[PDB]
């Protein structure tokens, strides 16, 4: 029975984990995009500094 | 050698080659910069990044 208790928390564990995983991803690809945004933002301040 | 008569018309020709000499001046334009003009400060061209 202790196992069997055992087993069962650490399947829905690893299902919170896959849960984690996949929020993390969710925030990677929120920041990629901000990146992709701050590389233009860069870009563009380089071209308008010149005088 | 020259009586009074040419050297007035010399001195028009004159006039007129200054005349033009201050249009070049005053209308030498780049995209809105009156660069060999009588306000033309000197430019900066940001060349790379980390200002």
């Amino acid at each position: 029975n202790r196992f069997t208790a055992n087993v069962r928390g650490l399947t829905q564990a690893a299902r919170n984990a896959n849960d984690g995983i996949s929020l993390a991803q969710t925030t990677e690809g929120a920041a990629s995009e901000v990146n992709t945004h701050l590389q233009r933002i860069r870009e563009l301040t380089v071209q308008a500094s010149n005088g | 050698s020259y009586s009074q008569e040419q050297l007035d018309s010399v001195q028009g020709e004159i006039n007129q080659r200054l005349a033009d000499i201050d249009r070049i001046s005053e209308q030498t334009d780049f995209n809105g910069v009156k660069v060999l003009s009588d306000s033309a400060k000197p430019l900066t061209l940001q060349v790379g990044a980390n200002d």
